[PDB]
């Protein structure tokens, strides 16, 4: 199911709450909305008024809402007025960067992993008419890579760069109600360390979370995969194989879980019930790809004039589909939430995007 | 190179490729950049200890890390005067006419032979394993190179002695 | 440092390989081509010069030269070519792993000698090499002490009386006929047929059409009256080009003129007569074993019915009162190589070997000395 | 150039200027200029005074006294007849052109003054080929160090002549090269049929130099050339008095000329790469 | 060879 | 009795050459290099590589113009090099065939565009460092060179630092001003069109205008200019009216000679003899991207300097350079000065009254001797000057910090 | 300066086009025609020499004359004309702006080569061109390195041996036969 | 041309 939609790289991606309309930034100072046209795909709008780079967006299943969180130490809110987008400035208080964001399920407050050693929440405001921003530095030591959150939105787990990943507690009374009883913690006021890693495994660059709120897991650089299983006292699973390392996080069910990076195809894996250890599949996308050529008498003597005329575009990639698929960015879901996820969408470095299933395999 | 230079080059494949994976990080120091980071030697919280592949005494590589580019040194089996000589000329006919490259340096380590580069910024406008490819392939081929340029030397200095005894 | 290379720069061919393995690993002809022609198309700067295989296969458009004329190098530069790629494209190790064997034709210029051991202790830096002679190793392969050698070359034949333990350096004769002259006398007889080759692949068809339709007369004059009555002798080879040339005496008449040297005009004597002074020449006592053992190597004596011709011609020179035995292992072909692997893999010759160190400190004469 | 020239072109040049207008009345041209050449020896050319009617040129050997002490009697009339007068710059050969008498010859004489040079250093070579030609007693043998510190030394005995070369090289970078380019000037024999014998020595200097004080050490090689009557005649003397004259200059220049063309061998080397780097970037 | 036949 | 240094002005154009410490450039040659190329196709993996000895079959200088069998391949283009292997060549071949000088016990002295980039003048030390093993070197513009050169046109003694010097070139053309020995380094501007590009519209023009030469002889037919057919023009249409009503006495004849069958062949002169000229106050007829004058550039970039300088500077410009050898240009460039700098005084007089009277600026053109060269004296008295010695970059600075010695330029600094 | 022009004079025909595409834009005969009749209408002075499709469709009061014979100019003012109405009413391209490429068949005098190099670099000062031959450009389109070329066109038929990265200059031959004699 | 054939 591959899909081009630009040469260049694409940095992030969003998608709305039919699957109708997409979001593919160019890698340049603007991004594009692209909208479904039977079994096609084509460009609908424009949105530009960032002098800097974008590399972080979201949506809005309800709101309609798209946030541009990149580079300017800024981000705006765009919203929908009619046939017509417009931005909406937000306050940040940063002063390197800014990466990465995400919303919240009931669409109350927004997140962005900023690389000035801080992290942001912000929350609507009718008063001044701006998106008041409060900042998170006690723990934190370096950049912020992913965020997740949880239903109640009250847990954020924010994946950094100095082998921890982090729980923590964000309640603005302002905008936020008391939540329910969760066997983590107390559900403490904003600005506080919950709980650390247990010890040093990589780096982090994903989080995901479940819908019953009692397993997190994240991947690493040393080619490892984490399992936090709060539902028992704080038990850690661990794995690690010959792949690549991994760059996304996400899983179907209680027990399943996907992930994808520079291995150039999804790789799956699972969690088990008691034995606190977790297992290993392969290549749960389909079992290989194709290859084919062509004379091009034209392309023949055009090769050999800087490269070499037996040369060709042939390669050991192709085969196992790691020839165009360069590397992987993060992933996403397609229907209902992380519960059954019958279909399951990456993103692509190569410029491109392709999506998936979880039963047309039918094992 | 079954017998005297497979396994070598083998594991140095082995190491590129698993060090030539590369990922955009904003600066985390200065501003707003995306510049390379191995070079600034900013932060030591994104580099990677360094790695070296080498089988004698006067032959070496060095294999960097870093989120943004992946450095790479190497060093030449050179013997004699002539094999520097030669070996100094040729690379730095090649600094010369460095920019079509995309990929190597301007001048070499300090106390090292050439040394290559890469980035993010070279590593989707450009294939993967073609680099990796060309830089072994490179490694074979310099001794092929300076082989053939002692003999290209013998044979002027051949020839002229044979041009000037004549008229004797 | 496990093993050791040998390499035999045949007057025609080179053989290479590893010290240990009973079949050479690299087989091909010294051949350094450069282009003839001035070239038009633009994408392709290819290899001004070629050698090997290669220039073989498109020898149609190239100057074949052979670096190598009867013996002794003639040009320097051809032969560095020719080593740096058996070194490099064939056997793909370097110089400084192993060490390398040469070996050469007796009574050769010491010149010659010199040079070569400059150029492999300063070129490649080899750590270590030594210099043989080809006859001492076919002895080596045929397993044997005593016997004469007729080492029957592209280049050169030659022959080298030995005795248990010693050998005898004053009885040792040395032709300039070989393969080569051969194959000039066959082509100036195919010319008086009907048949013209004059360029140098045309030198090389005429090559293989002498390597697979030749062999030897056991007596020239029956031959010569039965090819009056030419209706079972004649033979049809098919050229490239698809043209058939059809043979009759030249079969048996160019191999003739080793017995017969005065086809070519040369004021010498045959390989019998050779070998007949040379074991003469030797004490009395030595000569019963040197009849019993006759040894011959090189691919100028793979003809069919030559041994039986040469035991004839000895048998009615010598006295007929004993018994005279000619051996002709059906690998001869490979024996000098054989016999560098096996001499290079003894024990006591790892020590015989010249290193850098006393090279430099003495000088290129010190192999003179080393075992004349 | 492949035979480094013998013949100085700026005397050549500046003195064709100087005459090509000659016929003109009375024009001086007053000229005053400095020039060097190999050798390390520094010319001048100067009017003695402030009559312009003469120009003077001049040399500076280095090892003058050498050939002052021997006499040059011979090169005083046969090659330079009465335009030649007594040193003024340095104690060094100086001679000068009447332009009041007529010149009559043009090319000749512009060509006589430009081998200055060779023209004074013959004065040696020539007349040893001479005491071992004339049948006297053979001359005692010479050693003649010029400008660099290298030494020359030649031996004249009955039935052939000697000679050897000592040889420097200042920079490092150049000592193997012209190692390497010496080492096959002795062996190199394959065309010439009637030229001398070469041999390369630098460990164990000649036996003959042992009691002269000639150039000893270390990274010192040394050339002889064995000198036979078949070519040191009257017809090929001035060839053979040229070549070797001409043999330092022409290394220097060969060995320059092949640090070029290696150069060049290595640029275009560079495109190969190039063309095999290429193939990673996509159609 | 240099004198006697060309090698 | 030490040895004098060698003196070189390399260039697009002649290049000079000779010794220092003395009065004459003695050699004087085009950069025309020949060389065994012909016809391959494939030129660009090898470009020549010359099997055994061609490689150095090639001539140079005068004699290699009438070499009808190679090519002529000029290496320089105004200043900027694309392949400098030929420049390699022609050093070594001058240096030896017709210097005759040792590098290794001489020290060289070589001039460029002040536009030359730095990685152009790294490389070319580095490639004289590492062939010619010269002890010492140094590169410097050629405005103060010129400038010393000018002070043999009067009161030698007299010393008189400043000024400005606009020098000509084969195909670059430079503006320099020198404030009592130290210039400014912003006040220079680089002028693309010179003296070749002038001969390219001559010859075009002729190529319609007239008939009767041949193809191969045409620069020989287009160096008219270089004789007494170019005067300079106070004004343009007045003169071609003058041409176009009387057109007989003005009109000039050509009595050219043809260099393969020597048969004889003529052409009239037209209006080039001052257009061509004239384009240097107009170069927007040859160069679309440079519509700017030149005596406007002048007024411009000496009034981009301190107040205190302003004054000499304008008292002292040098003719110096081959394509001011064109008469009456002078007298045009100082009417031009004169005229607006005396419409600046007045006009900031007019903003503020006053009944005082500023005395005059005073702007002179000098003319003398020495124009065709003025870089040839510069060297031969930097080379004699023992500082020179002093300054000049040694071996050793080169053997491990590398060629950036030779880096150093007068419009960068950090 | 983005691409360049492939002009062949075809001996009955003339090929163009941009350097790139596959298939040419302009395909039309050389013909050079002018009036043979005097005239008698007075609305109409129109374009005493006519070339192109044009002269195909009036051909009826023309003269017809192929500039080129037999692989070899005769005319150069009908080449020149037939040159500027390609470049200028079907191309509409300056010459300086993009350079030209120029075919000939082999085994032609040097002094039509010297004559089309001199006018097309004084003319229309195009910046740089080309001399090549059509045997070696059908190699280049047929993707092959070796084989034997029948080059038979409307005016000269040709042969060229040809190998591997070099060709065979002393086994050319070409003959005259061609299409305008098949037509007589 | 000029001699042989017309052209
Ligand atoms: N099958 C054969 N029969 C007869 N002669 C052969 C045969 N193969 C090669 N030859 C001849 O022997 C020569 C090569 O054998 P070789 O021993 O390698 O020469 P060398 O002495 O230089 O090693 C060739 O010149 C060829 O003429
Ligand atoms: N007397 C002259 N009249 C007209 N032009 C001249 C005259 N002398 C030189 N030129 C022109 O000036 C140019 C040479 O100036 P020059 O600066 O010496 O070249 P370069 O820049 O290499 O030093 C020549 O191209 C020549 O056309
Ligand atoms: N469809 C056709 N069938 C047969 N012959 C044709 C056809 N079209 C053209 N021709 C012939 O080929 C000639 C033109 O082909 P062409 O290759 O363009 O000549 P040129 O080589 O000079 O360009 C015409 O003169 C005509 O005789
Ligand atoms: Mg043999
Ligand atoms: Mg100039
Ligand atoms: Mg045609």
């Amino acid at each position: 199911a591959y899909h081009s939609f630009l040469v260049e790289p694409i940095s992030c991606h969003a998608w709305n709450k039919d699957r109708t309309q997409i979001a593919i930034c160019p890698n340049n100072h603007e991004v594009h909305i692209y909208e479904k046209s039977g079994n096609k795909w084509v460009q609908v709008h424009e949105l530009k008024e960032h002098n800097g780079q974008v590399t972080g967006i979201d949506w809005a299943p309800d709101s309609n809402r798209i946030v541009t969180c990149g580079t300017d130490r800024n981000a705006y809110v765009w919203t929908l007025k009619g046939r017509t987008w417009k931005p909406t400035l937000v306050i940040l208080r940063i002063n390197r960067a800014a990466r990465c964001v995400r919303w919240a399920p009931n669409e109350k407050k927004f997140a962005v992993g900023s690389g000035s050693r801080v992290i942001s929440i912000c929350y609507f405001e009718q008063e001044n008419d701006w998106w008041v921003c409060k900042h998170i530095k006690k723990p934190i030591r370096s950049t912020v890579l992913s965020l997740d959150w949880h239903p109640n939105s009250v847990l954020l787990a924010a994946g950094s760069c100095d082998f921890k990943c982090r729980i923590f507690s964000a309640y603005i009374k302002e905008v936020e109600e008391r939540p329910a009883p969760t066997p983590w913690g107390s559900k403490m006021p904003f600005g506080e360390l919950m709980f650390e890693s247990s010890s040093s495994c990589g780096w982090v660059h994903g989080v995901c979370f479940s819908a019953n709120g009692s397993r997190v897991a994240w991947v690493s650089h040393d080619s490892t995969v984490c399992l936090a299983d709060a539902d028992k006292k704080m038990a850690v699973a661990t794995l690690a194989s010959e792949t690549l390392p991994l760059l996304a996080v996400t899983f179907i069910t209680e027990s399943s879980l996907v992930a994808a990076g520079h291995d150039c195809f999804p790789v799956l894996f699972t969690y088990d019930s008691a034995a606190g250890k977790l297992s290993f599949g392969g290549r749960l996308d389909v079992p290989k790809q194709s290859s084919q050529r062509g004379l091009t008498a034209r392309e023949r003597f055009q090769n050999l004039d800087k490269k070499a005329s037996s040369e060709g575009s042939a390669a050991a990639g192709a085969g196992l589909d790691s020839l165009h698929k360069n590397s992987v960015s993060q992933i996403s879901v397609l229907s209902g939430g992380k519960a059954k996820c019958s279909q399951f969408c990456t993103t692509g470095m190569d410029g491109g995007m392709s999506i998936w299933d979880v039963r047309s395999l039918e094992s | 190179m079954t017998a005297t230079l497979r396994p070598y080059l083998s594991a140095v494949r082995a190491t590129l490729q698993a060090a030539l994976c590369l990922e955009n990080f904003s600066s985390q120091v200065v501003e707003r950049h995306n510049k390379p980071e191995v070079e600034v030697r900013s932060s030591k919280e994104l580099l990677l200890q360094p790695v070296t592949i080498s089988r004698n005494e006067k032959e070496k590589v060095l294999i960097e890390g870093s989120i943004n580019s992946v450095r790479v040194s190497i060093a030449v089996k050179q013997a004699d005067e002539i094999e520097k000589i030669l070996c100094h000329k040729f690379m730095r006919f090649m600094m010369m006419r460095a920019e079509n490259f995309f990929i190597l340096r301007r001048k070499p380590v300090e106390g090292y032979d050439i040394s290559f580069l890469i980035t993010n910024f070279h590593t989707e406008q450009m294939y993967k394993h073609k680099l990796v490819d060309f830089v072994i392939h490179f490694m074979e081929e310099i001794d092929k190179e300076i082989s053939e340029m002692k003999l290209s030397v013998n044979a002027r200095a051949r020839i002229v002695a044979e041009e000037f005894l004549k008229n004797f | 440092e496990t093993t050791a290379l040998v390499c035999d720069n045949g007057s025609g061919l080179v053989k290479a390989g590893f010290a240990g393995d009973d079949a050479p690993r690299a087989v091909f002809p010294s051949i350094v081509g450069r282009p003839r022609h001035q070239g038009v198309m633009v994408g392709m700067g290819q290899k001004d010069s070629y050698v090997g295989d290669e220039a073989q296969s498109k020898r149609g458009i190239l100057t074949l030269k052979y670096p190598i004329e009867h013996g002794i190098i003639t040009n320097w530069d051809d032969m560095e070519k020719i080593w740096h790629h058996t070194f490099y494209n064939e056997l793909r190790v370097a110089p400084e792993e192993h060490p390398t064997l040469l070996t050469e034709a007796p009574l050769n210029p010491k010149a010659n000698r010199e040079k070569m051991t400059q150029i492999m202790f300063e070129t490649f830096n080899v750590p270590a090499m030594y210099v043989a002679i080809q006859a001492v190793l076919s002895l080596y392969a045929s397993g044997r002490t005593t016997g004469i050698v007729l080492d029957s070359g592209d280049g050169v034949t030659h022959n080298v009386p030995i005795y248990e333990g010693y050998a005898l350096p004053h009885a040792i004769m040395r032709l300039d006929l070989a393969g080569r002259d051969l194959t000039d006398y066959l082509m100036k007889i195919l010319t008086e047929r009907g048949y013209s080759f004059v360029t140098t692949a045309e030198r090389e068809i005429v090559r293989d059409i002498k390597e697979k339709l030749c062999y030897v007369a056991l007596d020239f004059e029956n031959e010569m009256a039965t090819a009056a009555s030419s209706s079972s002798l004649e033979k049809s080879y098919e050229l490239p080009d698809g043209q058939v040339i059809t043979i009759g005496n030249e079969r048996f008449r160019c191999p003739e003129t080793l017995f017969q040297p005065s086809f070519i005009g040369m004021e010498s004597a045959g390989i019998h007569e050779t070998t007949y002074n040379s074991i003469m020449k030797c004490d009395i006592d030595i000569r019963k074993d040197l009849y019993a053992n006759n040894v011959m190597s090189g691919g100028t004596t793979m003809y069919p019915g030559i041994a039986d011709r040469m035991q004839k011609e000895i048998t009615a020179l010598a006295p007929s009162t004993m018994k005279i035995k000619i051996i002709a292992p059906p690998e001869r072909k490979y024996s000098v190589w054989i016999g560098g692997s096996i001499l290079a893999s003894l024990s006591t010759f790892q020590q015989m070997w010249i290193t850098k160190q006393e090279y430099d400190e003495a000088g290129p004469s010190i192999v003179h000395r080393k075992c004349f | 150039m492949i035979l480094l020239e013998v013949n100085n072109r700026i005397i050549e040049e500046t003195l064709a200027l100087k005459f090509e207008n000659a016929a003109a009345g009375n024009k001086p041209e007053a000229v005053e200029v400095t020039f060097a050449d190999f050798d390390g020896v520094l010319y001048h050319i100067s009017n003695p005074n402030g009559d312009k009617t003469k120009v003077m040129v001049s040399i500076s050997l280095k090892f003058y006294k050498e050939l002052q002490a021997h006499g040059a009697d011979e090169l005083l009339k046969r090659v330079y007849g009465s335009y030649l007068v007594n040193p003024e710059s340095g104690y060094n050969v100086s001679l000068l052109y009447d332009l009041e008498n007529l010149p009559a010859s043009k090319d000749s004489i512009v060509h006589q003054a430009g081998m200055l040079k060779r023209n004074c250093f013959a004065s040696v070579f020539e007349k040893y080929f001479q005491f071992q030609e004339e049948g006297k007693e053979g001359e005692n043998r010479a050693v003649i160090h010029y400008r660099d510190d290298e030494t020359m030394y030649v031996e004249s005995k009955k039935d052939r002549v000697t000679v050897v070369f000592s040889t420097v090289f200042k920079d490092d970078d150049d000592v193997v090269i012209g190692k390497v380019f010496m080492q096959e000037f002795k062996e190199g024999r394959r065309a010439s049929h009637t030229a001398p014998q070469v041999l390369f020595s630098h460990r164990e200097p000649p036996l003959e130099l042992k009691d002269t004080d000639a150039a000893v050490g270390d990274n010192i090689g040394y050339i002889t050339f064995v000198l036979f009557p078949r070519h040191t005649n009257a017809s090929a003397r001035d060839n053979t008095i040229n070549l070797i004259h001409t043999f330092r200059d022409y290394l220097h220049y060969h060995i320059k000329c092949s640090k070029a063309y290696i150069h060049t061998r290595m640029r275009a080397k560079t495109s190969d790469f190039l063309k095999v780097l290429n193939r990673a970037r996509p159609d | 060879w240099x004198a006697x036949c060309p090698a | 009795g030490r040895l004098p240094a060698c003196v070189v002005d390399c260039g697009t154009g002649y290049t000079k050459l000779g010794y220092a410490g003395n009065t004459e450039p003695q050699f004087i040659i085009p950069s025309c290099i020949a060389i065994k190329e012909s016809a391959k196709v494939g030129d660009q993996a090898q470009r020549r590589v010359m099997k055994g000895v061609d490689d150095l079959d090639f001539f140079i200088g005068d004699e290699a113009i009438e070499k009808p069998t190679y090519a002529t391949k000029w290496p320089i283009r105004h200043g900027i090099v694309e392949d400098w292997d030929l420049m390699e060549r022609f050093m070594e071949q001058v240096i030896f065939k017709y210097l005759r000088a040792e590098p290794e016990d001489h020290y060289f002295l070589l001039t460029e565009p002040p536009l030359n980039t730095p990685e152009n003048r790294e490389y070319t030390a580095e490639i004289m460092f590492e062939s010619f093993n010269v002890p010492g070197l140094y590169i410097a513009v050629q405005a103060v060179l010129a400038l010393a050169a000018s002070w043999t046109s009067r009161q030698v003694g007299e010393r008189t630092l400043t000024g400005t010097v606009i020098d000509s070139g084969d195909g670059v053309t430079h503006v320099i001003p020198v404030a009592e020995g130290y210039v400014i380094g912003s006040c220079i501007k680089h002028i693309p069109i010179a003296g070749r590009d002038i001969t390219y519209f001559i010859q075009q023009l002729l190529r319609d205008r007239e008939v009767g030469i041949p193809p191969e002889q045409s620069l020989e037919t287009a160096k008219a200019v270089k004789e007494r057919y170019s005067y300079v023009c106070p004004d343009l249409v007045k003169e071609f009216n003058k041409y176009d009503t009387d057109g007989s006495k003005w009109i000039k004849q050509y009595t050219g000679i043809n260099a393969i069958s020597k048969k004889e062949f003529s052409i009239d002169v037209g209006y080039e003899r001052f257009l061509g000229p004239e384009i240097f106050f107009h170069p927007e007829f040859a160069n679309p991207d440079f519509t700017q004058p030149i005596s406007e550039v002048v007024d411009e970039v000496i009034q981009n300097c301190p107040i205190d300088v302003r004054r000499p500077l304008y008292k002292n410009i040098v003719l110096s350079g081959g394509s001011t050898m064109f008469r009456d240009f002078g007298r045009r460039l100082q009417r031009d000065l004169k005229r607006t700098v005396d419409a600046r005084l007045k006009l900031s007089e007019e903003l503020s009254g006053g009944r005082l009277k500023p005395k005059p600026i005073d702007v002179q053109v000098i003319t003398h001797h020495m124009q065709r060269y003025a870089v040839w004296f510069g060297g031969s008295m930097l080379a004699s000057t023992p500082e020179f010695y002093q300054v000049c970059h040694t071996k050793k600075d080169y053997e491990e910090i590398g060629p950036s010695i030779c880096r150093h330029n007068p419009v960068f600094g950090v």
